[PDB]
RNA sequence: UUUUCUACAUAAGAAUAUCCACCACACGAAAGUUUUUAUGAAACUAAAAACCAAAGGAGGAUUUAGCAGUAAAUCAAGAA
């Protein structure tokens, strides 16, 4: 079990987005190019908008990995701010400490 | 305009580059 | 307060240190100064050993300064002193030997005298009594008075000039007009003095 | 004890051991010799003292001494005054200018070249010159100063050309040049073409012994530099594109005889140059220095001890130092340090003192 | 700018293996796209969750 | 190869070369000397001091001593002492 | 007006709601309209141009902050 249904959704999304990365890239090559004619690019356009909607990366969310919180995340530990503090304050995060200066 | 010929293959085989 | 209360203010005066041997109590005093192993605050960037710097000019400079610009305010002061100077050199050569003996060309003495004339004698403080606020005549400290002078100068020559007109121009004008006591600044001083006579009875409400 | 204004005034006869003394000039002398600009700070100096007094400096002496031995048969010689900001270049150009107005030459003076390259309200288009722009205001002003500059020679010159101002107006050869000058003053529209015409006919008529031409261009770097002014397309224009500059370039080429061109390379008015660059090749660039030919690179430096003490004494004589403690040696040490005995800096420090 | 400079530059690109023929600002993106690891392929992305 | 492409300032085919040859052409036309050659003019020691001074000025850059070299070379060339 | 623009570090040149007969026009456009660009499958999102140039002429009762490298003003970077 992932902690939340939402997290589940996200796992799927990352899987699909991993699978179609090659197709998406190859097509958006054509799409993003001035050199090729527009007639290729409109077909290529429908091509990439044909692809399953959950395969596109912008639909991914970086979520807290233990607690599933959608924001207030620190990218480095993939941790919610709350869970991060909870680990660091027991000193289970090496080299992390309160800051005085 | 000007298209100049650079030989990939010559310098390739010569320098162990192909 | 990055200085502990232990730290004394520095004495920048060169004349004080150069010629010690004629004064007993002061020899004893600065003996006790350094020999006390007394810490000294580092001399500020504004203040110099310069023979040319007038602490009053510097104060005024500061009160003129908006934001962080010393460069700009020191500019405007410099320009104003130069402007008073040249205004009096103009008034000198178009005059006759008598008036050439009379007229003052030192812009510094003009600045000082014009401030001395503009400083108020007496002042007003609001005092609450029986749910009413009466304005009461109050004697003022020296510093308060000098302050009132400088602040009134600057407030007027900021406020009342026409937008085309530059600052050192208007300021040199008002300096010279306050030198001769006819300036609007001086009228303000008098408004205070008259408001202070109108209320003189209320001078009893002051408890200090 | 120091000597200041005690030099007897002879712009030509100035002696090497008279160094650092202030000779005196009249006011009508000031109106006839400098109808064009005199540096604003110094103009303030004059108007304040009622006396125009000028100190003799070593580069001015040197450049006058190269103007004594001038062989007018040889092609025009190019001189260049260079130095740090506020070191007295333009006053050293003025020394020359009035000495050579006293020998009765034709004085052509541009106070700042930069003014033609920057900040122009009206920019007019002219295809007469094959896509060139003109500056009516500037041209007019320069002409109006040039009229008062030299009157005697404006009647004497005979212009040989057929000149067309308008379809309805013209001026044909045999005319005194004054008529051309004032014909360009009156009509502001064509005043620039009038300046250019004045210039090229000056250069043509300079071969004769009737003409001794001193051409003084201050801030010559404004000629080959980069220009701020813009077309309605917002696209910037070359200095070539400017009629006034295009013609004022021809005046420096040394193609002609009887003349001398004394130039000054500037910072204070420049465009796109860094503030710390006083050196000739940096300010002039590749175009400037390459098209400037072999020239004489005269260096202008700060006051030496004697020059300095003389200037201070000159200020004390006018009682322009109003600070009580400025009469001490202390005050002199302080002014020397704070100004680094640089003339412009010293003037600034003594202005508010 | 000269023809010499442009010939030199063309030679530099061809040599070091960067883009030979002149391209738009807009088309260079293509090169970028294959120079990199596409976002959904990075281990920081598909491997994010335990 | 363009001359604006150069890493050095070579005295041959320069602009200063043409300005000097025109200056000396006009100096010879003024002195009423009918002697005219490029070999004669450019072969002199003066134009050689000008080679050295202008190549040291363009390559090395503005300097005190380099402008002293310019001073001397152009002094000699234009006959002023 | 201790301003606005350009050059440029802090000595410059110009502009300056008013000139005058007549427009035109100062400071203020962060807003809108058009066209581009970046990101993205998707532009409604951000950015740059050009046009446009409005209210605002220093603010009633009442109110906030600051004890020194502070207030004030200016510059930069980061997190997502
Ligand atoms: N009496 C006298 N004063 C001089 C002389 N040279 C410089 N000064 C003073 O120093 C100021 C310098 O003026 P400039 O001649 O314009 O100096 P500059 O080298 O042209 O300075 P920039 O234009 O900024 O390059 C003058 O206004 C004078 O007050 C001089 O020869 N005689
Ligand atoms: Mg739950
Ligand atoms: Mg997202
Ligand atoms: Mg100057
Ligand atoms: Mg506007
Ligand atoms: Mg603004
Ligand atoms: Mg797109």
């Amino acid at each position: 079990y992932y902690v939340d249904w939402k997290m589940l959704r996200d796992v799927k999304r990352r899987k699909m987005a991993y699978e179609y990365a090659d197709e998406r890239l190859r097509i958006n090559s054509l799409r993003k190019n001035t050199i090729l004619p527009k007639d290729l690019q409109e077909v290529a356009d429908e091509e990439i908008a044909s692809l399953p909607r959950d395969s596109c990366p912008v639909r991914i969310r970086n979520r807290c990995v233990m607690t599933s919180r959608p924001r207030g995340v620190k990218r480095r530990w993939r941790l919610s701010r709350i869970v991060f503090r909870h680990l660091a304050d027991h000193g289970q995060l090496s080299g992390v400490q309160r800051a005085m200066w | 305009a000007a298209a100049a010929a650079a030989a990939a293959a010559a310098a390739a085989a010569a320098a162990a580059a192909a | 307060s990055r200085y502990g209360p232990e730290y004394k203010d520095p004495q920048i005066d060169k004349e004080y240190y150069r010629k010690p041997l004629a004064e007993q109590t002061e020899e004893e005093k600065y003996e006790r100064d350094f020999k006390k192993t007394q810490l000294i605050k580092a001399a500020p960037a504004t203040k110099t050993s310069s023979v040319f710097e007038d602490p009053v000019i510097s104060k005024f400079t500061n009160m003129m300064m908006k934001g962080g610009n010393k460069v700009l305010a020191r500019s405007l002061m410099t320009q104003t002193l130069e402007a008073v100077k040249r205004k009096q050199f103009a008034k000198y050569h178009a005059a006759s030997a008598e008036e050439q003996a009379t007229i003052e060309r030192n812009p510094y003495t003009i600045f000082h005298q014009a401030l001395k004339n503009c400083e108020p004698v007496i002042g007003l403080v609001p005092i609450l009594k029986g749910g009413h606020f009466y304005q009461v005549p109050v004697p003022l400290a020296d510093r308060r008075r000098r302050f009132l002078a400088m602040k009134w100068m600057i407030a007027e020559c900021r406020e009342k000039k026409h937008r085309r007109v530059l600052m050192p121009e208007k300021l040199s004008q008002e300096l010279l007009e306050a030198f001769h006591n006819q300036g609007p600044v001086i009228k303000r001083k008098h408004d205070m003095h008259k408001m202070a006579e109108a209320n003189r009875a209320l001078a009893h409400y002051r408890w200090w | 004890r120091a000597i200041s204004r005690t030099s007897e005034d002879d712009p030509a006869k100035h002696r090497e051991q008279h160094e650092g003394q202030h000779y005196n000039i009249s006011l009508q002398e000031l109106k006839t010799v400098f109808p064009h600009g005199l540096p604003p700070r110094f103009a303030m100096q004059v108007k304040t003292f009622n006396e125009a007094c000028l100190m003799v400096r070593k580069p001015a002496l040197e450049l006058l001494h190269y103007l004594k031995n001038t062989n007018f048969a040889h092609p025009a010689v190019r001189y260049v005054l260079y130095g740090e900001k506020g070191t007295g270049k333009t006053l050293s150009l003025c020394h020359i200018l009035h000495f050579c107005a006293k020998q009765n030459w034709l004085i052509l003076h541009i106070p700042d070249a930069h003014i033609w390259v920057k900040n122009c309200r009206d920019l007019l288009q002219s295809n007469y010159n094959k896509q060139r722009f003109d500056q009516p205001l500037e041209a007019s002003t320069w002409l109006k100063n040039f009229k008062t500059a030299n009157e005697h020679f404006l009647s004497q010159i005979k212009v040989q050309e057929k000149y067309v101002w308008n379809k309805r107006e013209s001026t044909e050869k045999g005319r005194p040049l004054g008529e051309v000058v004032e014909q360009g003053i009156m009509r502001v529209r064509n005043a620039t073409d009038a300046v250019g015409i004045v210039l090229k006919e000056l250069k043509r008529q300079s071969s004769l012994g009737i003409f001794h031409l001193l051409v003084a261009v201050d801030g010559v770097n404004a000629l080959w530099g980069r220009t701020t002014l813009k077309r309605e397309d917002k696209s910037p224009i070359a200095p070539e594109e400017l009629a006034l500059i295009h013609n004022l370039r021809k005046m420096v080429k040394n193609d002609w005889q009887g003349g001398a061109i004394v130039l000054t390379v500037s910072q204070t008015g420049s465009l796109f140059k860094p503030r710390n660059a006083y050196l000739p090749q940096e300010l002039l660039g590749k175009e400037g220095f390459d098209a400037l030919d072999p020239f004489i690179p005269i260096l202008v430096s700060n006051y030496n001890p004697k020059e300095f003490e003389s200037c201070i004494q000159y200020y004390l004589e006018n009682n322009w130092l109003q600070h009580e403690k400025a009469h001490t040696e202390e005050g002199k040490k302080e002014l020397l340090f704070l100004s680094n005995r640089n003339p412009g800096q010293l003037e600034r420090l003594c202005a508010y003192l | 700018l000269s023809e010499y400079a442009v010939r030199m530059s063309r030679l530099s690109a061809r040599l070091f293996g960067e883009v030979a023929r002149p391209t738009d600002s807009k088309s260079m993106k293509v090169v970028k796209l294959f120079s990199e690891q596409p976002l959904a392929k990075r281990k920081e992305t598909y491997d994010w969750y335990p | 190869k363009t001359e604006a492409d150069m890493e050095e300032y070579i005295w041959e085919n320069s602009t200063s070369e043409k300005n000097i040859l025109e200056t000396l052409l006009q100096i010879k036309a003024a002195e009423k000397n009918l002697e005219l050659s490029k070999e004669e003019l450019l072969g002199t020691k003066e134009v050689e001091d000008y080679r050295k001074s202008v190549v040291s000025l363009k390559n090395e850059g503005d300097n005190e001593n380099t402008l002293s070299q310019y001073k001397e070379s152009v002094k000699r060339l234009l006959n002023l002492a």
